């Protein structure tokens, strides 16, 4: 990347490392997980990191296991603007054959609805665990080979392991490395047009198929032409010259001039797609420091406090009713309040004093003397001492 | 109320069943293969199981069509994609597995296409490493070089110059025309066909080198590497995401970073990385042209080209169109805007696509000048959209492994009975043709070549340099 | 006709290229008309709060004109003066009242002395334009086309479909007035009712029926007559508009504000004349003649003599020299 | 550098006889405002101006190649299918004839 190393070093991609020996680096081809990404109007992203945009409204398949059955994933779509050229997602529809032939459906909201009944975070069930992550968006955990991120304002993402490698078939492509392929009809042919592409992949024959996608939705509002510019200007900027050379940034500026220009109010719409690309930075190594009064520091509630990379494991009081669990989290990003305090149900965060318990998810006020003739149990700080 | 029609049949949502897959769930030929979501049925009327609706018809069997391009195709129908047939048996597509002839390019000055397929930019100004075999753990027969000055902001200057290195030979071109520095040991392969605006140019049976005179470089490999290659084109893996392995051997994101990878002298200038905008430096801040020439480059979305739009996707060819004109300033001959159209109707002719998009108020391309060192103009040379490029000749009377159909450019077009030959620029009777049949049998028009090496016992050489039938000694090694 | 009209007359009211009226109190800038595949051009009209500001023209991407109320015009935000001729717009004044011409673009703008934003556009986008000045097809009822294309019965909502936005602004939905008129209703619809009235009675549109029909016309007006206090001339408003729309069809009127006690304002030395010639002979002008065969327009103009000379009408014995 | 053809070794007759100095002044002016993208004509035809000027003192001119301002003539024979070419472009050929 237009800097030197001396021999025997090891630097690592993301997928895997590679050591300078001779001056040639040498690397592993062992496979990494693949990411479909959703997010924007209608900018899509595929497992093998190809981007479109195919401004389609039905019911689409997403992805699919496609050799066997554990899953099936269903996006939404609707207009999303004034315009015709806005169509972003409302919500997305996952199926798991593996338990029950259930159906969950993830809600424009935070909000998820299991079989048609709303449920509360977290809910474990045997394999599938939903619960918040900056309490504010939902996080899908189907056994350990599937995530899913927040389909509220429809920033879909998801995580397919290796283990699916090669074996699905939807709107996100093959998942085998290869970019080039990705427009496969389900009739098992790669199309040109990517207006052939989507429509193909409906679930329903009512929705009308586009015959155009088009690029420059700013045409139709003259007004944004300027102001689009200077707005994702600052994506090349070097406010973001740390991840340059971690991804493309060209694409991810491509993606903000079609949504400013799409949506309604063009202010969220832009720090969106900046948020976009800070995502796509820090999930190779790079965090950027690129909020400002003026550039969209969102606004955490007086109990808390804004956060750039932070710990999310001692954060809940439900950790201190559940200690012993594992936290194998990274140094997220968002509304955090400082550590002395820890976070209550009602939107305040407190010490653990009165930090309530969870036990058997019964939330215990922080004194609670409580036992059978046989056990003998009460909440001291948020953990609940249980004796026989 | 409304009974519905004869073929098909009434449902309704039992009050048990949660799987109440009816209305909602109607499957047509699209949605078949497909999982369907459904809350309960409705009090609609649902094809029977045996069979689905197709466009306001219950189509009865499981025969309804194959689409592609959002088109018909009625079961047997096939369709051809690159060099493969295509049929489509039951209701998917079943297609043959012959993989086709890539092609690099350069279209426009520093613009990049891979084999796999892949558009990148890199503005150099050293000479780079285009295509080679000398790749890792290979014997490295041929090393295509390129090499281009003051050719980082595209304009009137940047001419090319290319240095192929094949079969321990040296032969390169420049400014019109190829020369021969060092000529190669096996000669039989070699062949040059200067047709129509092109400089095609084979090396042996898996190679083939074109060349527009002006800048494009289109050479084309056959079947056999199949990753055996390595350079600015990537490796010709079918891989279209790993075409940017630098030479150091890791993938690079940043391609400037890349071909800098691949310069040849190590202590030249490397390019320097550009801040990223949609504007090159003359449109930078002019949007008034911007939008000028924004116009002008929609030629390749136009009337003209819309059976090749459904094929290629123009928008890679757009994209250099708009950097490059922008950059160029176009005050002369203004090939820095023509060149790039020309460039995608090439890729249109060669699926079979020929168009005639050049008027004479864009972009001109006279023929006259030909038709000129005769007193009388004849008028033979017809500039013509794409006529083939690999026909017979006093020079070349045989045919010749054709990698390109047709070519652009003057061709020259008179009656039958007369074949053309370069040096005299008409075209005159076979017979005028130095032309050699030695000992019977047929072959080219007396080449150059010392035939039979193999055997000195059958050391019987005939050698013809343009009519006589000769044959010469062999020196005895004893 | 080969042509069309549009109209924002008075306060809030517009008037479509197919005889469809309506009010509509916006807040920021709104797509007049344009193209809706491919748009060459785009008018829109800016509101402050219901009452008009400006016109503008942003010609495809590259470049833009303010004109607004006062009276001053600016391209980009570089206020330039007037006239002004750049990029195939001349932006020029006729008969006291402001004109912008894209003849090129095959259209006409203008603005008049009390604000009534006039789009006069050429036939070549026919079930083409839509905007907030409806299409310019036939049927004067379906011209309710939303910005995704849906025929709304509301004339409101619709006109809030084509809002657009930028990033000095962000605008919203306006709501439509709460009317103080229907409390304060008294004598002010009894005695003023006349001078909506009158459309219908007096003998000089009693002739315009066969072509238009002021029942919108009246209609319209009865709304608007009660918000004022203390005015007859409340009526002209509305009623100025329907000589115009009367004339554009092909048959003109005359001398009909003689009695109607409602002139338009022009600034001194001119009144409203009707019908002048365009070609105004000016003072400082060459004698030539038989190239100004366009058609007639209504506007004030000087008398007889008192030849023009920068925007005043002074005695043609006074003709001054350049240098 | 582009404009100097108006002083070339063709011209040079011409030069003799009308001061190519006006002519140029045009030259640099227009094609510098012309951003000449498409079709080039604003430098082609400031040259054709002056050779015109050139041939009415009696100096026929050929400065017009391929790789400059080309000027088919085509089309008219190309329509004619049956290419019995004959609008070859006479040059600077009698603008009256019968
Ligand atoms: C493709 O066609 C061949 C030849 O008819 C047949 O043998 C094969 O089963 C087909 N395969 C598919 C996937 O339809
Ligand atoms: C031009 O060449 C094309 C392609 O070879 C051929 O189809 C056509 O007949 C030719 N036309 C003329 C006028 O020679
Ligand atoms: C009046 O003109 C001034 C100066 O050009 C301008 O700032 C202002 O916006 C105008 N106001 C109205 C109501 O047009
Ligand atoms: C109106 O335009 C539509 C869309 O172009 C067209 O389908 C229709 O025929 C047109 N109708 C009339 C009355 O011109
Ligand atoms: C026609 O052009 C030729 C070649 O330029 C020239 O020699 C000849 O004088 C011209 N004849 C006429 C009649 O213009
Ligand atoms: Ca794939
Ligand atoms: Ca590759
Ligand atoms: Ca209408
Ligand atoms: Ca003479």
């Amino acid at each position: 990347s237009g800097k030197r190393y001396p021999p025997g070093t090891s630097l690592s991609r993301d997928c895997n490392t590679c050591i300078c020996r001779n001056s040639q680096w040498i690397c592993s081809n062992e496979e990494c997980p693949g990411e479909c990404l959703v997010t924007g109007q209608s900018h899509f992203k595929s497992f093998d990191n190809r981007y479109f945009t195919f401004s389609g409204i039905c019911q689409y398949l997403l992805a699919r296991d496609c050799q066997d059955h554990s899953f099936s994933i269903v996006i939404e779509t609707v207009q999303c603007a004034d315009d015709r050229d806005a169509v972003c997602t409302r919500s997305v529809t996952v199926r798991l054959p593996g338990l029950h032939n259930s159906l969950v459906k993830l809600k424009h909201g935070a909000g998820v609805a299991m079989d048609g009944q709303d449920v509360q975070l977290p809910l474990l069930k045997g394999d599938l665990r939903i619960q918040h992550t900056v309490t504010a968006s939902v996080r899908l955990s189907y056994g350990e080979d599937l995530q899913m991120d927040w389909d509220g304002r429809g920033r879909l993402l998801v995580k397919l392991s290796p283990v699916y490698a090669g074996k699905t078939c939807g709107l996100c492509g093959n998942y085998n490395g290869n970019q080039g392929d990705d427009f496969l009809t389900p009739s098992g042919l790669a199309e040109p047009r990517v207006e052939d592409f989507g429509n193909a992949w409906k679930l329903h024959g009512d929705c009308q198929d586009l015959q155009k996608q088009h690029s420059d939705p700013c045409a139709l509002n003259p007004r944004m032409t300027r102001f689009s510019e200077e707005a994702c200007a600052v994506l090349t900027s070097p406010t973001f010259e740390a991840c340059h050379r971690a991804v493309s940034p060209l694409p991810y500026l491509r993606n903000c001039r079609y949504d400013v220009c799409s949506c309604s109010d063009g202010r969220e719409c832009l720090c969106g797609a900046l948020a976009s690309y800070a995502a796509a930075c820090a999930g190779r190594g790079v965090r950027v420091a690129w909020r400002e009064p003026g550039r969209c520091e969102l606004n955490c509630p007086k109990g808390q406090v804004y956060l750039q990379c932070g710990t999310p494991c001692n954060l809940t009081c439900r950790s201190l009713s559940y200690p012993d669990e594992e936290c194998n989290e990274a140094c997220l990003e968002g509304c955090f309040c400082p550590p002395g305090l820890y976070m209550d149900e009602r939107g305040d965060c407190v010490p653990k004093a009165q930090c309530p318990c969870y036990y058997d998810g019964e939330i215990f006020q922080p004194e609670d003397i409580f036992s059978d003739h046989h056990t003998m149990c009460y909440c001291e700080d948020g953990f609940m001492h249980c004796t026989m | 109320s409304l009974s519905c029609r004869p073929p098909m049949v009434k449902l309704v949502c039992p009050a048990d069943n949660l799987r109440a897959e009816g209305l909602e769930c109607t499957k047509t030929c699209q949605n078949y293969d497909l999982e369907c979501m459904s809350m309960g049925c409705v009090s609609g009327c649902l094809c029977p199981p045996g069979m689905v609706r197709h466009e306001n018809r219950c189509v009865a069997l499981e025969r309804c069509p194959c689409f592609h391009q959002g088109k018909e195709y009625a079961p047997g129908e096939t369709v051809k994609i690159g060099c493969n047939t295509c049929v489509c048996q039951d209701r998917k597509w079943n297609c043959t597995d012959h993989v086709c002839d890539a092609t690099c390019s350069t279209i426009g000055m520093a613009h990049y296409l891979t084999f796999d397929g892949l558009k990148y930019l890199f503005p150099g100004e050293c000479q780079y490493v285009l295509v080679q075999d000398y790749c890792g753990s290979n014997p490295g027969t041929f090393r295509i070089l390129v090499g281009n000055k003051g050719c980082s902001h595209p304009s009137v200057k940047c001419k090319k110059r290319v240095t192929i290195l094949v079969e321990g030979g040296e032969i390169e071109l420049f400014d019109g025309e190829v020369n021969v520095k060092r000529p190669m040991k096996d000669e039989t392969h070699f062949e040059v066909v200067e047709s129509g605006r092109y400089i095609i140019l084979l090396l042996g049976k898996a190679l083939s080198v074109v060349w527009d005179r002006h800048l494009s470089i289109s050479v084309v490999l056959k079947q056999t590497y199949q990753e055996k290659v390595c350079g600015l084109c990537g490796n010709f893996d079918g891989i279209q995401n790993n075409d940017l392995t630098s030479s150091n051997l890791q993938v690079e994101e940043d391609p400037v970073d890349f071909g800098n990878s691949w310069k040849v002298s190590s202590q030249c200038a490397d390019t320097r990385k550009v801040p990223l905008d949609s504007s090159p430096a003359t449109c930078h801040n002019n949007i008034m042209k911007q939008t000028m020439v924004d116009s002008s480059c929609r030629i390749l979305t136009s009337d003209v080209f819309q059976d090749c739009n459904k094929l290629v996707d123009p928008e890679p060819y757009l994209d250099v169109c708009i950097y490059d004109t922008c950059s160029c300033e176009s005050i002369g001959d203004c090939a820095c805007f023509c060149d790039t159209i020309a460039a995608y109707a090439h890729v249109c002719a060669q699926h079979g696509k020929v168009v005639t998009w050049r008027t004479a108020t864009l972009c001109p391309q006279s023929c006259e000048e030909r038709n000129l060192r005769e007193n009388g103009y004849e008028c033979e040379w017809r500039y013509n959209s794409c006529a083939p490029a690999c026909q017979v000749t006093c020079q070349h009377p045989e045919p010749l492994a054709c990698p390109v159909q047709c070519v652009e450019g003057c061709h020259a077009h008179c009656p039958p009975g007369k074949i053309l030959d370069e040096l005299l620029q008409t075209c005159v009777d076979p017979e005028d043709c130095p032309v050699c049949e030695v000992a019977g049998r047929r072959f080219a028009s007396g080449k150059k070549v010392t035939l039979n090496p193999s055997d000195p016992e059958h050391c019987q050489i005939c050698h013809c340099d343009v009519v006589n039938l000769t044959c010469e000694a062999c020196q005895e090694p004893g | 006709s080969s042509t069309a009209r549009c109209s924002l007359f008075g306060s809030d009211f517009v008037n479509t290229f197919d005889g469809s009226m309506y009010s509509f109190a916006g807040y920021c800038s709104y797509l007049l008309a344009g193209g809706c595949q491919k748009r060459s051009f785009s008018i829109i009209g800016d509101f402050q709060n219901g009452k008009r500001v400006s016109l503008s023209v942003y010609l495809g991407e590259f470049f833009d004109i303010h004109l607004f109320v006062n009276g001053t015009v600016t391209q980009g935000d570089q206020r330039v003066s007037m006239p002004y001729a750049s990029k195939g717009l001349y932006l020029e004044t006729e008969a006291g009242y402001y004109k912008l011409s894209g003849e090129a673009y095959g259209f006409v703008a203008r603005i008049d002395g009390s604000g009534n934003f006039q789009v006069l556009l050429s036939d070549r986008y026919f079930n083409k334009t839509c905007g907030l000045c409806g299409n310019f097809n036939i049927f004067a009822e379906d011209d309710f086309m939303t910005q995704e294309g849906t025929l709304t019965s509301d004339p409101y909502d619709f006109a809030n479909s084509w809002a657009l936005s930028s990033g000095e602004q962000w605008c919203e939905r306006a709501s439509p007035p709460s009317s103080s008129c229907n409390i304060s209703s008294g004598e002010m619809q009894k005695g003023l009712w006349e001078q909506c009235q009158l459309l219908k009675s007096t003998s000089v549109f009693a002739r315009c029926h066969p072509l238009v029909d002021p029942e919108p016309f009246v209609a319209l007006c009865e709304k608007t007559l009660c918000e004022c206090a203390g005015g007859l001339e409340c009526a002209c408003p509305a009623l100025l508009e329907y000589a115009r729309t009367c004339a554009q069809e092909g048959m003109v009127l005359y001398g009909w504000t003689d009695h109607s006690a409602c002139s338009p304002v022009c600034p001194a030395g001119m009144e409203y004349r009707q019908c002048v010639s365009p070609c105004a002979r000016t003072c400082q002008s060459l004698h030539i003649n038989e190239m100004c065969q366009e058609r007639c327009v209504d506007g004030c103009s000087c008398p007889e003599g008192q030849l023009l000379d920068e925007g005043l009408c002074v005695e043609s014995t006074e003709c001054p020299c350049v240098h």
